[PDB]
Parts: structure tokens; C-alpha cells; sequence
């Protein structure tokens, strides 16, 4: 009488299914999932910097509108722009509005650096209706809206060199008048210009004028517009009418600082990865969240989820 | 799987073995019993947790990238900012698919694979004292009580003890 | 006496080469093809809604040149431009033409309301032998050619708001005369202006005046420009002169529509995949036939063919 | 391939059998035959058949996209939608290349195992009444009719009927 | 007593580690390695044809800048641009710089054929201290600087149809005087325009008067600006005043032409790839040197080592040591 | 490896053997010895060299391309340039790290496998003659000379002459 030896391996009463090269469905004993689908719904303020907008675009703290002032001294690794977002200004387009957005966005910070320059036989400090700082009339803290002196509005011409070891951002305008009249009023010239340049670009633009719809009261626009000036360059201005002038420039840096179009409050927490939706772990290799990240973050896919085999072929009794 | 063992001449695993993945299970004179094999086990954990560490490497930092959603209509420069993601995404996507998928195909491989190793090296262990039975199970031609089972399992097993019992049982 | 049993497998007298990872050519059984390299040179008229431009590119269709007038309200799942279209109508450029042709075509509709614009002291529905509607001049159908009206041309200056709850498209453009002596006979002032704008955004357009070379009769040109009205905003339009005028606006729809380039002819019969030199079967993975697709399509690749193994090594007798 | 018996311990392939990818030829005292085996000629079969539907599930449905032709030159817009495109189709074809050559290895590797599994469980089957010759064939130590050799062709053949008789034949 | 016969296999002293899908870290008897990590500095002179454009940029070289006369016909597969170059005549900007200098260095050749243009009633050839030729003034060699004959400076209108089987490209300007004095003292006019088109598009470029910074003792600019005249198609001409003229049209071919900028020196060797860092050997599938390439490359990737295994795994007998 | 000869129930491998990568070690009543395998052995090789041949392929040859530097902050053309090129890299470095990684454990189990291989084939010769020890090694039951151990390495051992023999030694 002798003796029986079987080998065997474990199994599940119920294992997981995966995916093979030849089977679309095999049950292993175990599995882990690959793809991150949830978030909490919160943007945790750890450990990058998050700036809330609130009611303000990036844009719009830029150029100073009234409300938005409580951003003028403020960096961020991620400013976070919230679909109830307002102006409340001077009405104005910005032509590449995107680009100044993302270079402003990148750049990380709001840093503004008055500069002297001298507007001979201009008046200065125009302010609007549109625009009210406290009692009266106000504008863009960062930009200067220069009208005739007496019965004059001279040809501007200023310069101001780059002698520092970073980038110079300065952001400028033109003014659009909606009638004639309004135009010689605050320019005498019936027909102003705004060239800004460095030693090797320009840019021209010539107003326009008409009506465009009614915003805060006014028919008239102003278009924004930017100049980098780099180490060792300079820029010149020359106007005779219709310049919203630069009071200085935005100290450029370049870092991980980015901006996204989130609704999702900000809690005190810790996240690597940002979406959107919210913070998102990143334990795992992907995520089906959102293709919007920010951080250290899974890859997007389509599939919400993948399991890898964490164990054998599950062949129950 | 490739080895032919696991859902093959094995006819199925057993729910009842929670301390291993792979093991023994015997009759003898003494009764029956069960225990998990350490070693195979092991190197099955070993390699599985090795690529599960090499799958999640964390890779991946990005911080300012393009926009991806869009609140106007604008034509060229739009098409192509929806078309790069669009490209970029399928592709990551087909990577992640056929990743699992390979990766899959080879767990369930070199599981099969060490039932089989463990299979071959007890058949070895045993020597002309044993012969295979065709389902997983080996008929030991001798008397072989607990210790003697023991000794099979951790590898001490001396063949020659009970070749000419079991040689003569056989032939 | 014994017997003696040999186990084995099949072989074919005539195999198949294919690639691995060790073999750059190694002989199985059987394989199939992956890469689809054919067409049947022809694009099917199902699933998918094709409509053949003919004579006509969608611009011209979108516009109204009148040989392209049976192509009004249409609607596409794929607009296909054939080589031989033409304008015959006022000779024009588009600044942006890719981007204005790639959102009428994605839209996938030339649905065209009218709407009723004011246009005070000005004269309506000027035409041009350029642009022959039966025997007599005429012009784009989608456009009004405005012209003084006595001895004035005054400040046009007029409003459409959106009250609908889906996207406007307008099309208007901007008349660059080749004289002097056109500009105030057609329009008084001796120099124009165009500004079409919404709350948000604005165009201001100045004509040129000067010689082009010589199209159907014509040395001037018409400038096309477009711009889409959200729901809630408003379209304004003021202009001194050369105000190519709107008659309305198309209505902008999102889905699976696009437009192709191909002179490969429409027949009847079915497939999920388009490309330009005709439609292909879709049952492979991957095609070589052209990198431009539309619908359910293979993805393009740089070989002609790849075959994926079907059966073992072959080792015949 | 990896185990050795396609292209390996089995010299060639047999052109005559067009019933079935693996089987059996046998010669005994009432001449010689050739059966195909459906279990092994099955499982070969589901597992490419099941490769292939896997490769060919329909993934991708594109509407409007770029302009990948382009009728005048532009330069930097033009540059980038021709580079995008260009990367993308590199990126696929090597997708495509790859994918066909793991495949390939794979098939190839899965017959030659379905091969040695059906040869494995031959020789257990036959127990102590064959020898392998090492050519993919058994010398089986008995008189084995046609019954007989249907019965290990169809799972049946009880080893202990013939052991004496095989037994004695080989000691 | 019998025999004994062990089957086994070879191991080495001295293994490599390689990864693979399960292990980051494993030892093999051989590997070989994928990624190419090293150049030798230097751009090797064949099989391309490189041009050095030495203190040259290629837009300087294109417009006739005369410090880049040397260039003048020029044909390369890859222009070379260093980071010393300079430019020396008038100051000027291009808008879309970066896309005239991609297409400029996709078509491979400065071939330039001068044209008959007819300037009826205007000075041409005129020149400047800033962009000397010679010890006098002078302009790029391949723009003409019209301005006023006598007192006048009358609209010109003039053509050139394309009637050949290729395309021509034109290269044109338009001059942005820094005062009101110099327009008129230069163009008669108060306010230019510069009108150039085909049959099917067209450019007006208005002219701008002020002060740009002061480059080689002037604040006054050139625009840049250019037009391609398809066969069959014809280009006109229409300025009453501050037009920089075309001399002729620039041949356009396409092909494997490009640039690069990088600093290595030209060397006599042959390799197909070359990247600013200078040329790489192409025997390996990748390559961490540099993103920027061009010829028959390794693809680029971040890893900077990656091991392919040429043997099995590395088993040594373990010692008591 | 999958087959478990390689670092398997092969304890090691030989540093001693510099003419081949498989092979033979024998002791008999004539002494000790060592021969390589050249079959097994040009088995791995070749298979190694096609994979290796795979690899370097020469496939990709460059022309025109975008600009990968800037010396200007530009926005937004240039945030896609830069993508563009940033996610093609990412892609390829995923590609090449892959395909190591797919490529090595297929060697180390190609090489593993031709060990087995040559183990299997060597038991099959030996027949009834002989008995599998479990560390790579057979016992073999009977006088076998130099000649008859490279009778069995060159594939011409006659299982048949030494099976009495041979049979008689392994069964009492
Ligand atoms: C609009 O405003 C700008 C800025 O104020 C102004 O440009 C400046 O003009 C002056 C005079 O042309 C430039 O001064 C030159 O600078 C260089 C050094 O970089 C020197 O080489 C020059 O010196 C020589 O030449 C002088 C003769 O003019 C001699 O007096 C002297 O001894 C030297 O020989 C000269 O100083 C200055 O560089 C520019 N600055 C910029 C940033 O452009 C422009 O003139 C104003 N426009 C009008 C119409 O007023
Ligand atoms: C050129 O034509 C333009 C279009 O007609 C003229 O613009 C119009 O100008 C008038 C004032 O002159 C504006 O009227 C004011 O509108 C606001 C309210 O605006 C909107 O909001 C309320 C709800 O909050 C809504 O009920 C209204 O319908 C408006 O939609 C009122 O509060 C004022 O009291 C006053 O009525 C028009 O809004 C404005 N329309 C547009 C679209 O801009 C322009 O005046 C003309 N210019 C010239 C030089 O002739
Ligand atoms: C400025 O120069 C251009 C180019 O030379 C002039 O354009 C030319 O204008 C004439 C008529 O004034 C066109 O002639 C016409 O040709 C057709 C046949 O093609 C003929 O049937 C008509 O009877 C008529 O003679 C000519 O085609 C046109 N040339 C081009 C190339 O467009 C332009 O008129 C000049 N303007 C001034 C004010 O000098
Ligand atoms: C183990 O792998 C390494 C590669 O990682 C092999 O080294 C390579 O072997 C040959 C020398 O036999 C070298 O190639 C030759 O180079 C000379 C000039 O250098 C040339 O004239 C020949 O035509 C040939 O290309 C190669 O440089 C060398 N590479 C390195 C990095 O060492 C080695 O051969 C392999 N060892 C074994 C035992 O297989
Ligand atoms: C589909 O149409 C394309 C576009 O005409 C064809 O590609 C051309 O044909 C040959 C080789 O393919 C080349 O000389 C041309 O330069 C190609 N043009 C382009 C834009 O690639 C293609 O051959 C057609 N394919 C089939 C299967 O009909
Ligand atoms: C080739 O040149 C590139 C850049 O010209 C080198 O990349 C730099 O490497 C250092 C680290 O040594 C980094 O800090 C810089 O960020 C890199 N610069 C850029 C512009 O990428 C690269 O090292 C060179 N490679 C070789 C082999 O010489
Ligand atoms: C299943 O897999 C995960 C991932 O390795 C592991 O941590 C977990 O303990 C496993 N669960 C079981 C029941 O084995
Ligand atoms: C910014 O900083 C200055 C100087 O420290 C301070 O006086 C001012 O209030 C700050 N502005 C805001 C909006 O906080
Ligand atoms: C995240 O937000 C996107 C965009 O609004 C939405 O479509 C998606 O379903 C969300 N996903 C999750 C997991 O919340
Ligand atoms: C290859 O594929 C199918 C079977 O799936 C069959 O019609 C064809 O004849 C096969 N060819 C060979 C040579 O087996
Ligand atoms: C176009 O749109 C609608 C039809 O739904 C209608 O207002 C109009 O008359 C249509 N015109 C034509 C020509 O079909
Ligand atoms: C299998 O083979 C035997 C012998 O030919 C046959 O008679 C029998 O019907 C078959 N199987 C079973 C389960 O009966
Ligand atoms: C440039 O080439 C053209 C035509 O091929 C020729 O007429 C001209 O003289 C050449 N100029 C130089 C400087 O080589």
C-alpha cells in the first residue's frame, strides 16, 4: 500500500477579469486596476501654489481692472480661472488674447515695475465712467490713458532700455473712438497711430472708428496689445494719438507655472496631480479623469479602466 | 498558458490552499493532508511584483501644455491644437492597451510555468520510486508516511531509501 | 509484436513568409493581410451624406456664385471639392480662407436666413457682368453690394441681435476699388471703412485702392471676412463705405462633417471609409491607400503590406 | 520555437493531413493509419482566431481633421501640420511593425506548445507501456489494434490491461 | 561503475545588467547598447552639402546684405547658421521672419534672376552709410530703393507675368521713414502705399512715419515682405511712393534642403546625420544628442543608456568569498 | 527563465567553457572532460543576431522639419510646436524602453529554452540507459569510454548495444 502526491495551485470562488493578446476576457485570482477615474472634486493647495481668481481672469488682473487689484502683488504655480469670471472696465478686445494669456500664465507672477516715462504735451491719467475706482472715473491701474493738453496732442516719442538680465513684458493699447467727433476731441488728429518697436520688430496699428455695442455705457473699445523687450535690447513708442501707454513692464520669469478653467473649490490637502475635476491621485500609470492635467500626473486614455493580472489563471472547483 | 498545466492536465486550483500558490496535497497510509510550497510561490509573488513595480513608475510631469477645450469656433490653429491631442491620446491609449495585454498573456504564462517547474522537480525528486499519473498526481510505489511526505516537500527526499521497495511494487 | 505511434502536425506544399521578432522572414502555414493597399477608385454614396461640389468649391457655394446657386441650404456629411471647380462671380480673396473653409465644413450645413437689415440711404443690390445672374449682372446671393444712394453715402451704422439659441455665422467682406475715381463714384467718401463687431470682439477693415491684375473684366477685389454671433450677443456693423452687406446669417451645427479634395466619381453601394482616391474596406486594422480619411478607417501606415501569422511554422516533407 | 518540437524534435510536418493541424500516425499488425486530434487542432485555433479578432476590433473613426495637402507654400504653420502629421504616421507604422512581429513570434510559439502538450499527454496516457523514441513517436511495447489505438486517440486506453505484457516486452 | 554526463552552459566574469519586463536590474553575458550619447563636435562636410554661413544669417544672404555677397546663387541641403552672424546694412524687419526663412531653406538655393522692371520717372539704385559697399553707401544687392526724380515721384504701375514652368518668388519692401521730412524730401508724396498682387491675392502695405531705435545711425525701417507668382499667374506693382523694389524673382524648388543653427566647425568626414552638437554615427536605433536633427538619424529619446541583451543570463558559481 | 534549466536545476553556468555557449561535462573510467555543443549554441546565436538585426534597421531619414528652440516668447504657436514635439519624444522613449524590456526577457527565455532543449534531447537519446539526477546531470548505468561520450554529443549512441547492460545496473 503506498501513497498519492498531487500538485495543485490556489484558486478563487471569484476571481477578475483581464485582458490577454488572444482573450478580450480571462478570470484571474487577482488583479489591479491601471486607470484613474475619480477625483475628489477639489483642488488641493498643496504642494504647488494655487492662485484663485475668483472674479477675475488672468487678463484682467493684468491690465488692472479695479475689482481684480488684490492680484497686483501675486504669483502662482497654477492660477485657476472660474467660469464666473467678470469684467468690469474699459471695454476692450485683446487681438491673440490666447497668446498673452499663456505667456502671462507661464510666466507665474504679476510683478510690475513702474518706469519715468515722459509724455510731453499730453494730458495723462484719463479715466472712464466704465472704470470707477471710488467716487469718480478710473481705469486699468497698469496702463495710462493720454488725451490732448490744451488744443494739442503732440507726436509722442519715448524710449526705455532693457539694462537688466531678464525679459521686460510691457502691455499697451489703442484706443477705437466710436465717432469723429470723439476722436479730435480727446487727439486733435482726425486719424491717430501707435507704432511700438525694438531694434529688430515692430508693430503699427491704426485705430478704427465706429460703434461697436453698448458695454458699461460706452460704444468705443480699446485693443491691447504686448511687446517682449529682451537684455541688451530697447524699446521706442511713437504715437500721434490714440495710445493707452504702458507705466512700466512685468518682470518676466520662466518656471512651472501654468493657468487652467476649473469650477472645483480649492481645499488643504495634498496633490502632485491637478485636473480640472479636481485633484487626482497618481499611484497609478493612467487616468481617464480629464486630458487637462497640471503636475505630476497618470497619462490620459480613453478606457476607463485596465486591469493588469496580478496572479494566475483562476480555475475553480 | 504555453506549460499546458494550469487549466490543462491540472484540472482545476483549490479554494481550499490560502497559505501558497502552489502546493502539495497527499494520501498515505497516515490519512491526507495539504501544504503550500514556499519556493515556487515565491518566485511567482517575485516576478509579478516586479513588473507591477515597473508598470507604475511614476514617469510623467507636465506643467504649462496647449489648451484643449475651446469656448469659440476659430479653424486652422484649432484643428490642429484638437488634432495633436486627439493623435497623442489614441496613442497612449493603444500603449496602454497593448501593454496589459502583454503583460497578461506572460503572467498567466509564468504562473503555468513554475506549476510546471514544481511538477518536474518533484518528478525528478522521486526518481524510479514514483510515476505520473497524468492529472498532476504522482503514485508513490511505497510506503511513505508524513515524515516521508515532509521530506519530498522540503527537498530531502533520498531516492535510494526506497528504490528496491518500490522498484519491486512497480515491476 | 508492438506498434508504433507517432504524434505530429500539418504542413502545406505552399507557405507564407512573415516577420517576427527574431526572423525577418520565417515560413508558416498561413497569414493574413493587415495593411488594405486597394480602393475600388470609387467614393460610395452610403452611409455617409456625400455631396459633390461639381463646378464648385464650398466657399463659392457658401458665398453664392450663381453656377453655384443649386447648392443652397445643403447639407453634408463629407463636401467633396473636385480639380475642375471655379469662381465665376466678383473676383475675391479670403484672408483665413483655410480656416473660413473648415468651419462651414466641419458645420456641415448652408442653411441661410435672411434676415431684414436696415440699410438708410444707400443704394441696395448692386451687381457686375462679373458675376452674370441670367442675362443681366449680378453678384454673390448671400451679399448686398451697397452703393450710394443720390449724390451721399451716409455713416451706416446698424444692430442684429441673437435671440436664437444656437450660433450665427456671418459673412460680409470689404470692396477694394482699383481707383480713385470708383471709390467716390460708388461710395462718395474718398476713402472707406468697415467695422463689424460683438460685445466682445471686433474687426475693422480699411480697403485698398489700387490695380490688381485683370479677373472676368475686373483689376478691383472683394475681401471676404466672417464672424459668429453667440447666443445673447449682438452683431453691429458701421461702415462710411465699400461695405459688402450681409443679407443674413448661417446657421452653425457641430458633428461628424468634413470636406475632401478628390476627383474619384460617387457611385451606389456602401462603405464606412472614404478616402480620396475612393472608399476602402475597413475589416483591416491598418491601410497604405492615403493618410487623408474620413469615417471608420484603418490607420495609415508606411507599409504595403504586414502579415499576421494564421497558423504555425511550416516544415514540409 | 520554444518547445522544441515543430521545427525540432518533430522532423517536417505532414502534408497528407488536411483534417485537423496535429494528430496521430500509427503503424501495427493491421497496417497503418493517420487520425487528426480536434482538442489540440481546437485550442491552437481559438487562441489565434481569438489573437485575431483582437487585432482587428474596429478602434478608430476620424471625421474633420488637418489638411495633410497643401497647394501653396506657407512655411511655419504648414511646417508644424506636416510634421504633426508625418510623426504620427512614424509612430503608427512602428505601432503596426512591432505588433505584427510579437504576434508572429507568439503564433508561432503557441502551435509549437499545443504540439508538445498533445505529445506529453501521449507518453503519460501510455504510462510504463511505451518508450519515446525522440523523433515525436512512442515504440509501444504490446499488441495494439485498431481498437486499441483508437482508445488512446479518443482518451480510453486503461494502461493496467497491458502493463504485464508490457512490461515483459521492454525488461 | 558507470558514467556521468552534466549538460550546462557557459557564464563570463564579467556580466551587464539589462532590464526587462520583470526585473529593472538582471545580468546577461553580453548586451549592446541603443542609444547614441556621444558626437565627435564636428559637422562632417559629406555627404550633405553644408554651407557655412558664417557671419551671415540666411535672410541677410537672401536680401543681399554686402557683407553676404559671398552667397549670392548659394545651394545647400543645410545651411549652418552660427550664432556670430551679423547683420550690416539697413535696418529692417521681416514680419513672418521664421516663415521666410523656412521656406527659403526648404527650396535649397538663393538662384536669383534679375528682371527688366521698367521705373518710369523715379531714381533708382539708391544707397545708404548704413549698408556700405565698397567705401561708399550702398543697399542689399537685391532691392532696388526707388525715390523721387526731379520733384516728382509719379504712381508707378508695372508688371512682369510669370510665363515659365516654375514658381518665382518675390522678395520686396517697403521703407517707414523716422520724420515727415524724410518722406517727402524722399518720396514727394505725404503718405506712401505699396500694393503688390497676383490674380488671386494681394498685399497694401501703408507706411509708418516715426522713430524705431537707432541702428547704424538710423531710426527709420524696412519692412520686409514677399510674394510667390504661380506659372501662368502675373504680379503688379502699385506704389505712389516708399516701395523697395524687387530686382528679379528667386527660383523655388523643393527637396531635402534645411537649416540649423549650431556653432560646431565643418570637418572632412562623412556622416549622414547631423545635429548641432555636430554629426552622430547612425548605426544605432536611438540617440540623447539632440532633438534637433537632420539626414538618417537615430530617433531621439530621453533615456540616456538603454541595453539590448546578446546573451543569456549571467549564472557565476557562488564562492565562499 | 520559463523552462528552469537557466539559473534553474542547473545550478550555474561555466565560466571554463570559452567555445561554445552549451555543452558537455562527463566523467567516466577514463578521466574528466568538457566539449561544447555547436548546434545549441549556433541556435542562440542566430536567433540573437536576427533580433539584434531587427533592431538596427535603418528606417528613419529626416529633412525639413520645426524649429525645437526659440529665442523670443511667442505664445501660442509656439506652446504647440514645442507639445508637439515634447509628446513625439515621450512616445519614442516609451517605444525604445518597451522594446528592451520585451525584447531581453524573450533572450533570457530563448536561451533558457535552448538549454532545455539540448537537456531533453540528450535524455531521449539515452533511453532506458540512463537516469535524470535533477541537476542537469545523467547517471548513466553502464562502461561508457570516450568514444561512446562523444557518441552521445555528436548524436550516434546506439541505446540498444548498452541496454542489457545498462538494465541489469538500474533494476535488483
Ligand atoms: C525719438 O526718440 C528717440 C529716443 O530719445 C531718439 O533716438 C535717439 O536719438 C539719438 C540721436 O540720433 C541717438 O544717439 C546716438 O546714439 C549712439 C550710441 O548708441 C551714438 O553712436 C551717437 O553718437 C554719435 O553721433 C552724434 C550725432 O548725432 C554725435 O553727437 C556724437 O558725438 C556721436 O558722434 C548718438 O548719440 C540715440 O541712440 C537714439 N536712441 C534710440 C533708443 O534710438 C530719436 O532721435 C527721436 N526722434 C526724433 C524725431 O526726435
Ligand atoms: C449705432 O447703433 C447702435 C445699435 O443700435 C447703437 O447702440 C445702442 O445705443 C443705445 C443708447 O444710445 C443703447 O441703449 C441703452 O441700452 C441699455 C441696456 O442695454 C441692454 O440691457 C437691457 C437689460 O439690462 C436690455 O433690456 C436692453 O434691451 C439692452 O439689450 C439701457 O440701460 C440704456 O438706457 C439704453 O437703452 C443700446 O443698447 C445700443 N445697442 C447696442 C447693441 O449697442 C449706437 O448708439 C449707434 N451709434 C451711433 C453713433 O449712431
Ligand atoms: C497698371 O498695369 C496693369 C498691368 O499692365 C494694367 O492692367 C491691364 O489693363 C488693361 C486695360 O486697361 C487690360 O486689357 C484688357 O485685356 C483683355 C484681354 O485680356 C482685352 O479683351 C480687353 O479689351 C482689355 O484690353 C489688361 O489685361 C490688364 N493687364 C493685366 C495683366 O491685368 C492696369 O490697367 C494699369 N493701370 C493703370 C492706371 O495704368
Ligand atoms: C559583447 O558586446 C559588445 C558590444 O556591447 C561587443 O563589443 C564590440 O565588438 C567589436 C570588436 O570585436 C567592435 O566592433 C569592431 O570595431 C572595429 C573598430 O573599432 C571595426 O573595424 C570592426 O569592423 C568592428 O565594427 C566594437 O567596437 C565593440 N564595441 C564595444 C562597445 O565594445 C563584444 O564583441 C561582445 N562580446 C562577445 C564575446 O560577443
Ligand atoms: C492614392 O492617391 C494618392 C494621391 O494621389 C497616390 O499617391 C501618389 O502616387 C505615387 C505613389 O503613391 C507618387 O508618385 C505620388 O507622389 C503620390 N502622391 C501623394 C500625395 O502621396 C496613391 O498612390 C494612391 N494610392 C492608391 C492605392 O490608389
Ligand atoms: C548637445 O547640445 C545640447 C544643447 O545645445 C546639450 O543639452 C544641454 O545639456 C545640459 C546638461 O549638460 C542641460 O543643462 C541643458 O539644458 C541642455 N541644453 C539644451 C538647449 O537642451 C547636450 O548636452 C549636448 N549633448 C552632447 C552629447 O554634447
Ligand atoms: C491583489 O493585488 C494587490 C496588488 O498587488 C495586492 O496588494 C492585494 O493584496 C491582492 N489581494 C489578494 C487577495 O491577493
Ligand atoms: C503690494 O505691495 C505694496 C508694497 O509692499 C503694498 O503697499 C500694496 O498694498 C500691495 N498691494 C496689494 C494689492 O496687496
Ligand atoms: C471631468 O470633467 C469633464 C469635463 O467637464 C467631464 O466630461 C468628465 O466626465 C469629468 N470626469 C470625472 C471622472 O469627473
Ligand atoms: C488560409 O485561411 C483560410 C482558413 O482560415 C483558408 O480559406 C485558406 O485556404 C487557408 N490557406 C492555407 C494554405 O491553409
Ligand atoms: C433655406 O432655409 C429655409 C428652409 O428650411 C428657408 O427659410 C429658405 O427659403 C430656404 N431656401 C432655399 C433656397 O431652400
Ligand atoms: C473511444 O474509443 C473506443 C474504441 O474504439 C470506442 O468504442 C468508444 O465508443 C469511444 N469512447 C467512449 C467514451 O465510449
Ligand atoms: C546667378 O544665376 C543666374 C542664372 O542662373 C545668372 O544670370 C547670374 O549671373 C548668377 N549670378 C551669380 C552672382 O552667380
Amino acid at each position: 500500500p503506498g501513497a498519492t502526491l498531487c500538485l495543485g495551485h490556489h484558486a478563487v470562488p471569484n476571481g477578475t477579469l483581464v485582458k490577454t493578446i488572444t482573450d478580450d476576457q480571462i478570470e484571474v485570482t487577482n488583479a489591479t486596476e491601471l486607470v484613474q477615474s475619480s477625483s475628489t472634486g477639489k483642488i488641493c493647495n498643496n504642494p504647488h501654489r494655487i492662485l484663485d481668481g475668483i472674479d477675475c481672469t488672468l487678463i484682467d488682473a493684468l491690465l488692472g481692472d479695479p475689482h481684480c487689484d488684490v492680484f497686483q502683488n501675486e504669483t502662482w504655480d497654477l492660477f485657476v480661472e472660474r467660469s464666473k469670471a467678470f469684467s468690469n472696465c474699459y471695454p476692450y478686445d485683446v487681438p491673440d488674447y490666447a497668446s498673452l494669456r499663456s505667456l502671462v500664465a507661464s510666466s507665474g507672477t504679476l510683478e510690475f515695475i513702474t518706469e519715468g516715462f515722459t509724455w510731453t504735451g499730453v494730458t495723462q491719467n484719463g479715466g472712464s465712467n466704465a472704470c470707477k475706482r471710488g467716487p469718480g472715473s478710473g481705469f486699468f491701474s497698469r496702463l495710462n490713458w493720454l488725451t490732448k493738453s490744451g488744443s494739442t496732442y503732440p507726436v509722442l516719442n519715448v524710449t526705455m532700455p532693457n539694462n537688466d538680465n531678464f525679459d521686460k513684458l510691457y502691455i499697451w493699447g489703442v484706443h477705437h473712438p466710436s465717432t469723429n467727433q470723439e476722436q479730435t476731441s480727446l487727439y486733435v488728429q482726425a486719424s491717430g497711430r501707435v507704432t511700438v518697436s525694438t531694434r529688430r520688430s515692430q508693430q503699427t496699428i491704426i485705430p478704427n472708428i465706429g460703434s461697436r455695442p453698448w458695454v458699461r455705457g460706452l460704444s468705443s473699445r480699446i485693443s491691447i496689445y504686448w511687446t517682449i523687450v529682451k537684455p541688451g535690447d530697447v524699446l521706442v513708442i511713437n504715437s500721434n494719438g490714440n495710445l493707452i501707454a504702458p507705466r512700466g513692464y512685468f518682470k518676466m520669469r520662466t518656471g512651472k507655472s501654468s493657468i487652467m478653467r476649473s469650477d472645483a473649490p480649492i481645499d488643504t490637502c495634498i496633490s502632485e496631480c491637478i485636473t480640472p475635476n479636481g485633484s487626482i491621485p497618481n499611484d497609478k500609470p493612467f487616468q481617464n479623469v480629464n486630458k487637462i492635467t497640471y503636475g505630476a500626473c497618470p497619462k490620459y486614455v480613453k478606457q476607463n479602466t485596465l486591469k493588469l493580472a496580478t496572479g494566475m489563471r483562476n480555475v475553480p472547483e | 498558458g504555453l506549460f499546458g498545466a494550469i487549466a490543462g492536465f491540472i484540472e482545476n486550483g483549490w479554494e481550499g490552499m490560502i497559505d501558497g500558490w502552489y502546493g502539495f496535497r497527499h494520501q498515505n497510509s497516515e490519512g491526507t493532508g495539504q501544504a503550500a510550497d514556499l519556493k515556487s510561490t515565491q518566485a511567482a509573488f517575485d516576478q509579478i511584483n516586479g513588473k507591477l513595480n515597473r508598470v507604475i513608475e511614476k514617469t510623467n510631469e507636465k506643467f504649462h501644455q496647449i489648451e484643449k477645450e475651446f469656448s469659440e469656433v476659430e479653424g486652422r490653429i484649432q484643428d490642429l491644437e484638437k488634432y495633436v491631442e486627439d493623435t497623442k491620446i489614441d496613442l497612449w491609449s493603444y500603449n496602454a492597451e497593448l501593454l496589459v495585454a502583454l503583460e497578461n498573456q506572460h503572467t498567466i504564462d509564468l504562473t503555468d510555468s513554475e506549476m510546471n517547474k514544481l511538477f518536474e522537480k518533484t518528478g525528478r525528486q522521486l526518481r524510479e520510486n514514483a510515476e505520473d499519473m497524468g492529472n498532476g498526481c504522482f503514485k508513490i510505489y511505497h510506503k511513505c508516511d508524513n515524515a516521508c511526505i515532509e521530506s519530498i516537500r522540503n527537498g530531502t527526499y533520498d531516492h535510494d531509501v526506497y528504490r528496491d521497495e518500490a522498484l519491486n511494487n512497480r515491476f
